[PDB]
């Protein structure tokens, strides 16, 4: 095994990843979805300024 | 044209069109080289075979096992394997359909990048995917929520799925599948000491895995039955050769997903895992995975796995609220049968990779695009 | 005579006598005891160890955590390093000081009585005290008003102080500590697939996170960077055995924190989280607060964190008022350093606990008696 | 079977006892298999001469030293299990990670086969070449590694707690053969 193996294994999985993880695409979505203080307030300036 | 599905979850190997009730045949990915000078000149020397050919073969050949811990070990093996499977069982070409990868969730990129790196160019494939083995096994069982255990050949599961969502966080994974018990089997069996060791040698206990095995109902209890009786023990047959008996040696081996002292790790069994699991996973949710709670393939064959869990899950479990698991009888086969339902939806059209993607960006592509 | 102070905030664990500038020694409150057979007969059988002895003896010992989420889960195994603790380090009887007890906020009234029962019955102490973290933060840091952020190894925490005075309805307490985003290392770590599951592996990690981590200035453009430059890569040794060699597996991990999604939970994170205790509390104070703006031990020790916190003000501030932030060098020892100086004023001496109240009147003393 | 290429040949079991002696005597280890090859090609040093118990002199080639590779090539009669080294190396790797370079430290051989000179340093040139090299390595060979068991049984037998440790003749008595297996390891 310690040819077999690691020839591939050490070799290979070296080099592992790159991406921009639509994983994070989701934490990007949610965390667009959960800015409270984002949203709310940006409506309620937006609103409340306009007074007639 | 029509779609074709390749099983890769280890063990013997699935492959078949969607729409077929199950795969045309199935292979171990067994690998194997011949050991000794070849001295009938009349004889062609190949030197590499796989699947029941070499199952007949074995003995002169030894083995490579291409797969550890659910993870391929090589690849140009792996490529020697697949293109056999296409020529010689599937009569296919790589054109002629979409295919679909079946894979280990949580783990490394590499599995996937150079696999479709392969097929795309190697073999030249209308479009791929690959997909989590979980999925399919709730799309076979049709419930939409839940948590499976397959623990096959390869690493070892759990993973609850709600309705139409992944909780990769909530998703726990173990190297504690039947090979690696296998192999701890010889360190039982020398006790009765009719004792050999080599691959091929390793295999043969498969056998008796399937045929002696059966599932502890209660540990100290069977002990006292132990002590009182040998109907508890059985007599076997060499595949050719001697008899062979076997007492408590059989329901032994089971526990050990109970208690991997016997192979020592900590993680707190199947069954502890599960409701730890639970335990991260939100409250509300729990009563419905206490109805559905599913199970599959390699290990799971035992008679009886499904009650002492029960019995287990009465234990950590509040009694009060109801509590069953499904266990189908298929469920060795669930999971490539999933991938064809999987197959069948018109979705993936939308879905699949093209070629033209991996000529337009790289393997990156499937770590977005793919779960 | 003289007064001494224990730190039980979560991690290595630091005791002192009023005054010294630092704790004698410190130590991290694993607990572990054996997992195999004892073969040497010549040796001593210990069955429970803890502290750096363990950290040294650990690898056939499995560990136990005694503190969960800041809650301390077993008490007699706090017992026993409680009890090791004095007298191996400190050569000290517990007749022989005041002590003084180091709490995480808004937390079940549990851990107040029984410690306090232990440690009046079973060690026998002049005088107790049990102290919120915050207060010592402020001491040590000398501004009477503030908000401190300290996630240790244990559960983090948002309180604005004002001078003097409490606003304990302010007041944010979070379970997202380095620990548990350690175990999403994990998670993320098996993309590599150099792969180990148990908890001294999980501690090797935690050198990792000495070394190896820096904190994202921006998400996106740190993304590009990655996806240009392997001087974001760095190559790092096994403890002994292999190198191992690490990319944006640093940098991601501290934006848990930012968005805990990885591991998911909705709290909207410590910014955002701190942002909106802020606008609970009222208008006038702010001020100070954009002005007096503290932070401390485990995970702050992380270069950068500072930077980005202060751009993610500036995002939700006015920009229109002045923003900064302290983050002093010694954030890890800040609390036992200001446990010191809490220790040194004389008006504990009107304030402690003594024996004859817990004569006199159950652990229900503390409850009105400490805050 | 080795033998029969000089065709000075004999079996019986007192017949292959009488190579004992040579095993004793005539054996060394291989420090490298091709280099050794080369030199068999140049020299005959590598050839000694050797007298039969009562006999006959007898003359040894790399017949000498192509026996103990045996041991690193469990081909010769053929078995796979990769040898003593690669075994070593894949039981350590099952072992946990932060134990190792103890290990690396501590290394331990004892009697019949270990006796050749020269075991040791291609084991630690195995290692060299399996081991990452940047940790340190050793491993430790006693003079008296044959005796070695029955030292330590003598150990063994000297501490007090075995009195707390031993079988009686009374379990015996009040159970069976099975109690050892609970009792003792
Ligand atoms: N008749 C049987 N009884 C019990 N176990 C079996 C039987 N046949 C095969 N197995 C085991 O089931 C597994 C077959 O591989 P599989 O379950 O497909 O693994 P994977 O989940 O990786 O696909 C192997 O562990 C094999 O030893
Ligand atoms: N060199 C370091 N770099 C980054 N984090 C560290 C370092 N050393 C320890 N830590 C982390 O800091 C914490 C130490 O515990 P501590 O901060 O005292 O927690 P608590 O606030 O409960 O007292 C742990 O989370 C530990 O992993």
């Amino acid at each position: 095994x310690x040819x077999y193996x690691x020839x591939x294994x050490x070799x290979x999985x070296x080099x592992x990843x790159x991406x921009x993880x639509x994983x994070x695409x989701x934490x990007x979505x949610x965390x667009x979805x959960x800015x409270x203080x984002x949203y709310x307030x940006x409506x309620x300036x937006x609103x409340x300024x306009x007074x007639x | 044209t029509t779609a074709l599905v390749c099983d890769n979850g280890s063990g013997l190997v699935k492959a078949g069109f969607a729409g077929d009730d199950a795969p045309r045949a199935v292979f171990p990915s067994i690998v194997g080289r011949p050991r000794h000078q070849g001295v009938m000149v009349g004889m062609g020397q190949k030197d590499s075979y796989v699947g029941d050919e070499a199952q007949s073969k074995r003995g002169i050949l030894t083995l490579k096992y291409p797969i550890e811990h659910g993870i391929i070990t090589n690849w140009d093996d792996m490529e020697k394997i697949w293109h056999h499977t296409f020529y010689n069982e599937l009569r296919v070409a790589p054109e002629e359909h979409p295919t679909l990868l079946t894979e280990a969730p949580l783990n490394p990129k590499a599995n996937r990048e150079k696999m479709t790196q392969i097929m795309f160019e190697t073999f030249n494939v209308p479009a791929m995917y690959v997909a989590i083995q979980a999925v399919l096994s709730l799309y076979a069982s049709g419930r939409t929520t839940g948590i499976v255990l397959d623990s096959g050949d390869g690493v070892t599961h759990n993973v609850p799925i709600y309705e139409g969502y992944a909780l990769p966080h909530a998703i726990m994974r173990l190297d504690l599948a039947g090979r690696d018990l296998t192999d701890y089997l010889m360190k039982i069996l020398t006790e009765r000491g009719y004792s050999f060791v080599t691959t091929a040698e390793r295999e043969i206990v498969r056998d008796i895995k399937e045929k002696l095995c059966y599932v502890a109902l209660d540990f100290e209890n069977e002990m006292a039955t132990a002590a009182s009786s040998s109907s508890l023990e059985k007599s076997y047959e060499l595949p050719d050769g001697q008899v062979i008996t076997i007492g408590n040696e059989r329901f032994r081996c089971p526990e050990t997903l109970f208690q991997p002292s016997f192979i020592g790790m900590e993680s707190a069994g199947i069954h502890e895992t599960t409701y730890n699991s639970i335990m991260k996973c939100d409250i509300d949710i729990r009563k419905d995975l206490y109805a559905n709670n599913v199970m599959s393939g390699g290990t799971t064959m035992y008679p009886g796995i499904a009650d002492r869990m029960q019995k287990e899950i009465t234990a950590l479990a509040p009694s009060t609220m109801k509590i069953k698991i499904i266990a189908p009888p298929e469920r060795k086969y669930s999971v490539w049968i999933g991938g064809s339902i999987l197959a069948s939806l018109s979705t993936f059209q939308q879905m699949w990779i093209t070629k033209q993607e991996y000529d337009e960006a790289g393997p990156s592509i499937v770590h977005r695009k793919c779960f």
